């Protein structure tokens, strides 16, 4: 029963690392368009 | 239609009767010396100011 609860432990902390990481690259993605279609560019 | 001595212009110059009297502007008298300027004006959108 402790290692299935470890196992568990694990899948817990690999969808809160993945979860963040997809937020990470959606706003990378979306920093990215922002200047794809920015006046910053120019001031 | 002749004028004997020199170049002068052939082309037919559509002229005008005005308070002044003869006027003629012909178009063959354009030139391409134009003073050019580095500022800038203001169309009085923001939006579009800024956009170049």
């Amino acid at each position: 029963l402790e290692a299935e609860l470890q196992a568990e432990e694990i899948a817990l902390k690999a969808l809160v690392e993945s979860e963040s990481a997809h937020e990470r690259q959606r706003l990378a993605d979306a920093d990215t368009l922002a200047r794809s279609r920015g006046n910053e560019r120019f001031a | 239609v002749k004028y004997r001595g020199t170049a002068h212009g052939t082309n037919e110059y559509p002229f005008l009767i005005d308070t002044d009297g003869f006027s003629v502007l012909p178009v063959s008298a354009l030139g391409l010396l134009h003073q050019v300027h580095e500022e800038r004006i203001a169309s009085g959108v923001p939006d579009l100011d800024a956009m170049m």
